[PDB]
RNA sequence: GCGGAUUUAGCUCAGUUGGGAGAGCGCCAGACUGAAGAUCUGGAGGUCCUGUGUUCGAUCCACAGAAUUCGCACC
RNA sequence: GCGGAUUUAGCUCAGUUGGGAGAGCGCCAGACUGAAGAUCUGGAGGUCCUGUGUUCGAUCCACAGAAUUCGCACCA
RNA sequence: GGUUCUCCCCGAAAGCUAUUUAGGUAGCGCCUCGUGAAUUCAUCUCCGGGGGUAGAGCACUGUUUCGGCAAGGGGGUCAUC
RNA sequence: GUUUAUUAAAAACACAGCACUGUGCAAACACGAAAGUGGACGUAUACGGUGUGACGCCUGCCCGGUGCCGGAAGGUUAAUUGAUGGGGUUAGCGCAAGCGAAGCUCUUGAUCGAAGCCCCGGUAAACGGCGGCCGUAACUAUAACGGUCCUAAGGUAGCGA
RNA sequence: UUGAGCCUUGAUGUGUAGGAUAGGUGGGAGGCUUUGAAGUGUGGACGCCAGUCUGCAUGGAGCCGACCUUGAAAUACCACCCUUUAAUGUUUGAUGUUCUAACGUUGACCCGUAAUCCGGGUUGCGGACAGUGUCUGGUGGGUAGUUUGACUGGGGCGGUCUCCUCCUAAAGAGUAACGGAGGAGCACGAAGGUUGGCUAAUCCUGGUCGGACAUCAGGAGGUUAGUGCAAUGGCAUAAGCCAGCUUGACUGCGAGCGUGACGGCGCGAGCAGGUGCGAAAGCAGGUCAUAGUGAUCCGGUGGUUCUGAAUGGAAGGGCCAUC
């Protein structure tokens, strides 16, 4: 966004429901590392693949 | 993507006309091509795809059987090309003549499981030039199991760079880019590899179209 | 008073993840010289300022203290 | 990160038939010398940048990643 | 910079936040004037305990000194600092 | 000398040579919008920079820095020139969802590219500049003699307030 | 002479098996045959030897192919496929190299003209030069400009509004000074949870691999302990703990309000949907919290049933993302 070792954006999108959001991560450190269950539909928390694909 | 269905409309428009399809004799064909271009040994761009045409052409498919002796009786109903039966594949064991006549002239092979001799047989004639045989239901009301492979075709490469396979006949090219795109979707479905388009064609008995893509 | 360098080999001084202590030079040996330096090849040479804490481990860092020392404050 | 190239010894780098992986300077040891330098010769020398796929066989062919690196995006 | 005739009660205008403030600025009053209203509001006697202004101790942590010894540590001597 | 009448009355200095420097010549300067008039009725020993400090000697040296510029072996990466990729705008092809061509156009930082300047060459008048600790003379201590520190570096061509 | 395209003209190959001089990518199993069309047979002449040339047959017989053999791999019959680059045609450009009706004539002859401007033609010169108009580059204080906080025991310094704790300053609140101590320019691939778990040291004595030490079984039972940079405070039915299971930290309204000056900052009875957490009682909006951003105006940008001066597409706006 701005900085090297900094608290950056990343575009997290649903495994259903097409919407998008982001707060952090960091690339101070190894990136392999995640995904969720969560919904911003709300019905039913199943898959939810981060900005990131793990 | 590879292409969509207009793209493939327009373009066997142009291979069922008079300056692609070229005629020698009889009721004729036409095919979907695609060569590609870093298309190399790894294996994540190597293709197989048995694919029965989603609107089926004039000119069906050539389906040998092999059935057991209780559903013989409606495979004899079926119209398959030509049948041995599950016992006379021991008689088979040795006759190179028959067995280079059917891998060579033949293009599907239905088996019993019984009628596992066909492993052994078929292979090293049919195998080279890229043709499969595969496990024939035990039931007699077979049907369905032989029209979908008296309408199928298949894509071969498994390290070489290209496809090209039968996809239409004469009369009817809206419907056969519906049997087209089928034939792309298995391949984009089989390898996401996508930039590694060299060309995408349609092709008749004889000359080839440059699609508009 | 604040901020800073600094008390790391005879000599000039480098050095730090934060776990080895360095080099031009000087000494000494090995020999070449009757001898010594050069030039040589090997060995060696430390108040790491002190205390404390972090810490695997402080020469280092932070904190507290000595003591030199530098600029500005002073008119 | 866009794309390309590059990464093989301490460093510069050969590495394109896929079959033995190495030269140069310098390091080392002998010869030479009175000692070194220089000349001469032998000897040393690796995370083949990473790790799998393909291969009978991989530095070599494919790809995902990284660092070295050239030009380069930019009206949040 | 300076109230160009008179009169009477409310009426310190003259301050909290500040302000790339320097007698300059946003709302504002403890103001009046026009609507509106309730025990609304203040001191007392009372209810009820948090405060720490005092004060007081030696409790802590920091220690006065004087006794009495607390494997603490000094001076002397044999001794190998 | 009568000079900046107006602070000094020169204790300002206007001289005047010259290495270099501006221009091989519609020459430099351009006041004026159009002059081509100074310089010219004239040539780089005429005329202009920036100065000069009698005269005559004398200008050591020293290029780290910064001037002055001048160049081209080659990198930073602009007008100039435009590989392309992505689109727009749209025929053809689609019962639809939508694909999708010329032409026209939007948008590349394609690839050159040295003003500067890394650079390369020269500058004594271009900018200013002369380092410290450890050991010292048949006496104090003078400070010749000393090993060196990648430190840019210690009073030098004098006469001594 | 040199850039970009295009085959009019070319040409970069020997190893074996295959009666035989085999780039590929691929379909399938047949392909030609009107006699002046096809091979198939056999001489003869050339040589940059990998090229061709010229004669004469026979010829509706069948011959080339999966079909029979061989091998690293077929070849009959069509599709598909041109580039590293030459020769020259056919599109077409551009630096040098120049000649010279541009041009400039502030050079001369001739000429109107007893003429300094000026008229004009021959000549003589150089040369597409000049010219200026934008864009890129710095070059210097040659017009014009500002005198930009305030804090002032009068100024030059050192320190602060910031957003922050402890002093200092007179309790609801505050009131510095070139004053006294010390400060934020941020923090998670978990420092994320809902159950469940408690008892640790130091030193005394034990004992493989010591020579302070590190899991240990017991002293005494001491409420003699710990703090990853900073700090002050937590306070123990432990949050410090840490192994299993595994990452709600919901989309939407809220009586009631705590309140202020437009932002804002705080939370909650109760109602919805069904939301995930649970045996059941039942709980609640994430790193230990204190330190972390935009007056807002302009920007940019991604999505849309929100619109858009007669419309219809639609600029531009709305919604809210994204900064």
């Amino acid at each position: 966004a701005k900085g090297i070792r900094e608290k950056i954006k990343l575009v997290s999108s649903a495994g259903t429901g097409h919407f998008y959001t982001t707060t952090k991560n960091k690339r101070t450190k190894p990136e392999k590392l995640e995904l969720k269950k969560f919904d911003p539909v709300v019905r039913q928390h199943v898959i939810y693949k981060e900005a990131k694909i793990k | 993507m590879l292409a969509d269905k207009e793209s493939l409309i327009e373009a066997l428009k142009l291979a069922l006309s008079t300056e692609y399809n070229v005629k020698r004799n009889f009721t004729q064909s036409v095919e979907i091509i695609l060569t590609f271009k870093g298309i190399d040994k790894k294996g994540d761009l190597k293709l197989r795809e048995i694919v029965p045409l989603p609107k089926q052409p004039s000119k069906a498919k050539r389906v040998l059987v092999v059935p057991s002796s209780e559903q013989l009786e409606y495979a004899k109903k079926a119209s398959p090309k030509v049948v041995i039966t599950r016992e006379e594949l021991q008689k088979l064991q040795g006759q190179k003549r028959p067995v280079k006549k059917l891998a060579r002239q033949n293009e599907w092979f239905l088996i019993n499981q019984e009628s596992a001799l066909a492993g052994r047989i078929l292979g090293p004639a049919l195998g080279p030039r890229g043709k499969f045989p595969t496990p024939l239901p035990n039931t007699a009301d077979i049907s369905e199991y032989i029209n979908r492979f008296k309408r199928s075709v298949l894509v071969k490469t498994k390290d070489q760079p290209q496809v090209q396979v039968f996809i239409g006949t004469e009369d009817k090219p809206e419907d056969l880019a519906e049997n087209a795109i089928a034939v792309l979707n298995a391949i984009e479905n089989k390898a996401k590899v996508e930039t590694n388009l060299r060309n995408i064609y349609v092709k008749t008995t004889g000359k080839a179209v440059k699609v508009k893509r």
